[PDB]
């Protein structure tokens, strides 16, 4: 590594830094759960809403397997903004939200989360603060408990007339909100190009609510769409994929020095310790001013502190005059040192072994070193000081 | 409830006025009282030495970023080389400083050194109690190296708050100081051993090996205090001296600016490390500060768009950091040169320059170890109770115009003392202490019109 | 082949201890041997001066660039102005330095100058042998401007690898040095001829015109060596001096730290140019590093987007470059001020303050031209073989405690020499050498209790 950094076959003698050890990671434990299967029965019957009438299901505290739902419909459009679709299925969340509606596929050209179509202008919008997904699908012939709208319908305009009869105020739909115009529009649009109006209250300054809409012919199989968003959180993450914890065989309280973990869907890696229990109790985790996890409350009544894991710094002593080298592992000390490392740094360290395969490691006041030899000599200047009073002679 | 703040004029002290006089004689101002006192200075000599890992700071073993990073691997190479050169410069300055600190020879040092002078600076044979007071007053984080790594590890208290355990997260490495505090203690004791002294010519070969008090009296005569005064007041001098020294126990306060500078040297180092740590959490518009998190959440074709944003901002922080370190390193080197200069002047000898050292003429000064630098103390001489007297430019024999004399390091003043029958008397220039005029305190000079014409009794020349 | 490296403690060289005696007399340490020796230092005074064509660095005159840059034309003006000012500062510093280097008068210089001393620094009547040793050891590319154009061009050797001809591609220009090297050599010959006078009540008004050796002897009495010793050892002195001088031919190795600094100054100048050159190939995500490639393959709506991206990164590196030059130029100016101070102290005259110059008291020093700066050499005195002797604060007539004496620039020591019948003897302070006490070596002082009481034979004064 040193030769490559200097683009040469002859690095000047000195002590040089090299990349650190990864500190030997180990298998995962989790503290997720619990909850019951998320009831998805509202989607199994009746007619789905017009694009301005959306149904919503908030899911908390429950378990899911979305592929079970996928088997129920043929999906003709799958897309997820800011998240892979595989991940959104496997992720655990503070909430899961599903919006669902009837939607002809003739209108699919006008719908994407970023679309400029009238469906997104006036009937539905999604926040981009949260990752999203979209699904378009149709009903199988054996799902007849679900039924068709007389016609598919949508609002293609939503604005309010100014009270002075010369100007008009447009009203694009707000993300995650019903358009205001829904208060006047009928549950279906009776005819394409129908429009409606309501006088605004005097508290609104007067003027008129205005809206208009359009329809699409009914189809042999019902066509529908879905909107999906998710919400991140910490100790609120009770929505999860169905989980199986068999043969961990143990979770928290089993140590460990570096282990992978997830707690309520919060990933990390580290070592835990049995410690006190600073407040606030039952707040799930605990964080520092830099938003790094400090520790965590558990259902065994034990507060665990978290130290992440500790990497090992490395440096190399290089003597170009004799073409020899030696190493220092720093403050880590020889007690964590072994003849080989799984921790790990570079694929081999055998060049050190050319002499050090035959000797034990040597502790020094700065730290453990390899191939140094304790001569107890006193020399005024090694031109290779190791810091403090340490000195490597050529 | 406290009173309202009060607007006020800034005071201006006026110098004591001395009216100019015409003719062959003039008014002279001389102190009649004095006190020892001290001043202090802190000269930083080093920047804490650190190195970084452009491979651990940017990303942490994720294979996707490692491959992305390879296109930028040369930036890390520049970073590492630059930091390495900065650290070499820091070690150069240390060795260069010590080369002047060392003396070819010194006195042994024992307790009770300095006689009646208190000398609290003596080691508890050790460093010194004064150096330890400084270290206790300093708010610096618990030290590195041993036990090090095991204070990051669960085998210690949950209350540790050291950035040093974060050293093993951030990829920071803190290099050890070259000097080794025990060798440092040896060097400062060696400087105390060079005391007594510098006087007696150059002092650049020979070593006088005399009692401390004697070197002090020598310095006092070097500022125009008469030898006679020094012999009469010997205990008084030691008493005033130790009062000034005793004040050092109150010197470790926030109003002591030298002390304040020491604390800010520590503060600056801590801040630099905290900056890099805080940036680990800084998204650059990336979905998360964690690389593993964005990998887990994203399909790889989109995944590295996010990774790229994150990598570039992390590299930018490292570049800024290096530039800052290079600047600070250079300022330390220059500051170290100043320290070396004062060691070879303000400490190794009495100085006539004013300016350097505390503002009270100059008398012996001392130096002790301080974090990242040297801390100096300067004993000084502060005049008080100035009085005005009549004085003459010189004297001559009125019977022979070529007999003309002038005082050496002192003045001829009209006598105001009942012990002296002579109309004129010699005084020291640092203190009012009239005495008879004798050949020891005067020299022959060419005649001048302003010299007084003495028609009667002058002993130098008798005729 | 060689074995394992050996761990070792860093040695601490202890000062020679001298016991602190407790009565009217004391141990005194004095060297019994000495040697000449030298030290060297390099002080940069200038940096290479460059200018940059701000159109050529960015583009090769392709017309799309000629229009696109109009939006950014003020950046170039700022770049040119900043670089131009930096170059003006370098010229100011050079003129200021030479203004004090010159002397109103000097000795003519001839072969055989300095008598028995070898004086290899003398010009080969050119520059000097020492200056050429330095220039040959330096790895810097040969300078242009007479012409060097044909080492770029097809009218020359295929082996040229000079950054100099890359200057005609990148639009770099290295400015010629402010002065002809021959004039600079003349100024240092004037410095050689400025020796002798070396003193005598400022000497700015005069020139002693005396032999070099003669001026050296005055310098030697300036450090407390007695004259009698000097007269007897003159040939010995010349031999030791020339051994120290001869070592300079082996001094030009990389193990010489001052030499190493010279090479790095050269390395830095070349390095700055290479940085700019490497950036010419740095794509900024543009389809190619070449503007012409971008033009040849693209429809103009895309072509211009690619070119602007390329331009923005090119300008950004120029801005960083300018900032780097401004910093280095400033540090050079400060360094030049230091050199000026040393020339008017450490070189033109002996200095007693220590610290400065070589670490061996001070005796004459020399300076020669070096790339981008001055290279100083300092002759110095190193004491050796120290012994302890008995000494007294002063001597007196026990019959008349109203007149006592003390040595001038020397000490009173108990006699250990069979030649001298006297109980006490004078010595030089730089070198052990007993002599009878005479009025030339003494001054009258006020009496003190620690002075010895001689009740019999004391000739200075007998009465
Ligand atoms: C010279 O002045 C000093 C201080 O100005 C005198 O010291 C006295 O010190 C004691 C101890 O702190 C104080 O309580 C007194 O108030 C001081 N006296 C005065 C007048 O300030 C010292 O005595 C003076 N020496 C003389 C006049 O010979
Ligand atoms: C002078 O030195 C003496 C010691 O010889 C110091 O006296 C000690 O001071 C410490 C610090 O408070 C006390 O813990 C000891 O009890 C003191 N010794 C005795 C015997 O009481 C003293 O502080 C020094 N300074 C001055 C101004 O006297
Ligand atoms: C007596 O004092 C006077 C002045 O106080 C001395 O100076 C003389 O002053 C006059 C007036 O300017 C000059 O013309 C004389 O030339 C001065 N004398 C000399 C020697 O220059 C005067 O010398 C004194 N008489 C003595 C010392 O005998
Ligand atoms: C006095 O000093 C001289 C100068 O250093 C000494 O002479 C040199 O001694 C070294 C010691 O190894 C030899 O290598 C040199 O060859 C000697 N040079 C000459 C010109 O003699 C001398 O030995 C010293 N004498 C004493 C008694 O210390
Ligand atoms: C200084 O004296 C040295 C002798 O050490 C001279 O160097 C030698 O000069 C002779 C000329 O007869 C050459 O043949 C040798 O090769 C030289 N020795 C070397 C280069 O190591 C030198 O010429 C003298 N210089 C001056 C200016 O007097
Ligand atoms: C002889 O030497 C002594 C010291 O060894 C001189 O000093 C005297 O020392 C005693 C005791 O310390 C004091 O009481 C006297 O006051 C000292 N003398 C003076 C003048 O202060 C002593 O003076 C010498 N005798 C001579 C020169 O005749
Ligand atoms: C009745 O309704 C409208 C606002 O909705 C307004 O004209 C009137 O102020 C309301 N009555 C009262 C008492 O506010
Ligand atoms: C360890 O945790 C258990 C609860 O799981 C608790 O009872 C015990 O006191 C803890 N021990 C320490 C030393 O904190
Ligand atoms: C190395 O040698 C020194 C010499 O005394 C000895 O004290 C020490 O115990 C040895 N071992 C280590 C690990 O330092
Ligand atoms: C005062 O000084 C002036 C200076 O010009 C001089 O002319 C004059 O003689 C002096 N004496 C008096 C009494 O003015
Ligand atoms: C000599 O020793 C005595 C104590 O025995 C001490 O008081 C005196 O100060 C000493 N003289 C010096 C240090 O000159």
């Amino acid at each position: 590594q040193l030769h490559c950094s200097y683009e040469s076959f002859d690095v000047e003698s000195g002590v040089y830094s090299v990349s650190s050890f990864e500190a030997k990671p180990s298998g995962s434990v989790v503290e997720q759960a619990e909850g019951v299967e998320c009831d998805f029965s509202p989607l199994l019957s009746g007619t789905p809403p017009q694009v301005y009438n959306f149904k919503r299901l908030v899911f908390t505290n429950c378990n899911y397997n979305l592929t079970k739902l996928l088997s129920l419909f043929s999906v003709n459009d799958f897309t997820c903004s800011q998240i892979s679709p595989a991940a959104i299925a496997s992720n655990c969340y503070s909430s899961l939200i599903l919006d669902y509606f009837s939607y002809p596929l003739s209108m699919k050209s006008d719908l994407s989360v970023s679309s400029a179509g009238p469906i997104s202008q006036f009937n539905y919008k999604q926040s981009f603060s949260n990752p999203t997904c979209l699904i378009l699908a149709t009903v199988p012939h054996n799902l007849t408990t679900i039924t068709k709208p007389l016609k598919y319908s949508y609002i293609n305009k939503c604005s309010r007339f100014l009270s002075d009869d010369r100007t008009e105020v447009p009203q694009l739909v707000n993300a995650n909100q019903y358009s205001p115009c829904v208060s006047i529009v009928p549950s279906t649009v009776w005819e394409d190009g129908d429009y409606y109006r309501k006088q605004l209250s005097p508290l609104e300054g007067g003027g008129w609510l205005v809206a208009s809409g359009s329809t699409v012919a009914m189809t042999e199989q019902l066509q529908m769409g879905f909107g999906i968003t998710v919400q991140y959180g910490t100790d609120t993450n009770s929505v999860c994929p169905k989980l199986e914890f068999a043969n961990d065989t143990k979770i928290a309280s089993q140590l460990g020095n570096c282990v992978e973990y997830s707690l309520y869907g919060v990933s990390g890696r580290g070592v835990f310790q049995n410690c006190t229990a600073v407040g606030v109790r039952q707040q799930r985790f605990v964080y520092d001013a830099y938003q790094n996890l400090v520790g965590y409350y558990s259902d065994d009544g034990n507060y665990y502190c978290l130290r992440a894991c500790v990497s090992v710094p490395v440096s190399v002593i290089y003597d170009k005059e004799t073409k020899t080298h030696a190493t220092l592992f720093g403050s880590v000390a020889c007690e964590h040192i072994s003849s080989t490392m799984s921790q790990y740094s570079r694929s081999t360290r055998s060049m050190l072994k050319r002499r050090d395969s035959t000797y034990g490691p040597l502790q020094t006041p700065v730290g453990c070193v390899l191939g140094l030899v304790n001569s107890s000599l006193f020399v005024e200047d090694c031109k290779l000081p190791l810091g403090q009073s340490l000195c490597a002679l050529p | 409830v406290p009173g309202e703040m009060r607007l006020a004029s800034i005071a201006f002290n006026h110098p004591i006025q001395v009216d100019q006089l015409n003719s062959s004689y003039f008014k002279l101002s001389i102190p009649t009282n004095f006190s020892f006192g001290v001043t202090q200075e802190y000269i930083q000599t080093t920047i804490q030495k650190v190195t970084v890992d452009c491979k651990q700071y940017v990303c942490n073993g994720f294979q996707k970023c490692e491959q992305l990073l390879r296109e930028y691997g040369q930036f890390c190479s520049k970073i590492n080389q630059a930091l390495h050169g900065a650290n070499l410069r820091q070690d150069d300055s240390v060795r260069n400083l010590f080369a002047s600190v060392k003396s070819s020879q010194s006195s042994p040092i024992i307790p009770g050194f300095g006689g009646d002078f208190n000398l609290t600076l003596l080691e508890p044979v050790a460093r010194s109690a004064i150096e330890d007071l400084l270290f206790d007053k300093v708010t610096i984080a618990d030290p590195g190296y041993m036990q090090g790594y095991d204070d990051c590890m669960q085998q210690g208290p949950a209350s540790a708050r050291d950035l040093i355990c974060a050293q093993y997260v951030a990829g920071y490495k803190v290099l050890p100081p070259l000097m080794d505090v025990n060798m440092e203690a040896a060097y400062t004791s060696s400087l105390l051993g060079s005391i007594a002294g510098v006087g007696w010519t150059a002092g650049l070969s020979s070593f006088a090996a005399i009692p401390f008090a004697q070197s002090i009296f020598y310095r006092l005569n070097g500022v125009g205090i008469t030898q006679q005064v020094l012999s009469e007041n010997q205990k008084l001098i030691a008493n005033k001296f130790n009062q000034a020294l005793g004040a050092m126990q109150t010197g470790f306060t926030t109003t002591n600016e030298a002390f304040h500078k020491v604390q800010d040297a520590v503060n600056n180092n801590a801040q630099a490390l905290s900056k890099l740590a805080s940036e680990l959490s800084n998204t650059f518009g990336a979905i998360s500060a964690s690389i593993g998190d964005i990998i887990q959440r994203l399909d790889p074709p989109e995944q590295d768009a996010q990774i790229d944003r994150l990598i570039n901002g992390r590299l930018t922080t490292l570049n800024a950091f290096v530039a800052q370190q290079l600047v600070r390193s250079e300022s330390a080197a220059l500051s170290a040169q100043l320290a070396k200069d004062k060691v070879n002047e303000c400490v190794k000898a009495q100085s006539k320059r004013s300016g350097f050292c505390g503002q009270g003429t100059h008398i012996v000064s001392f130096v002790v170890n301080a974090p990242n630098g040297l801390y100096f103390m300067h004993v000084g001489y502060y005049p008080s109770n100035h009085i005005e007297v009549v004085s003459a430019y010189g004297l001559c024999d009125a019977a022979n115009p070529t007999n003309c004399i002038a005082p050496v390091n002192g003045y001829f003043i009209k006598t105001n003392n009942t012990r002296i029958v002579d109309e004129w008397s010699y005084t020291g220039s640092s203190f009012y202490a009239p005495e008879p005029i004798t050949s020891l305190n005067t020299k022959y000079v060419a005649p001048q019109v302003t010299y007084q014409n003495i028609s009667t009794n002058l002993p130098p020349p008798l005729l």
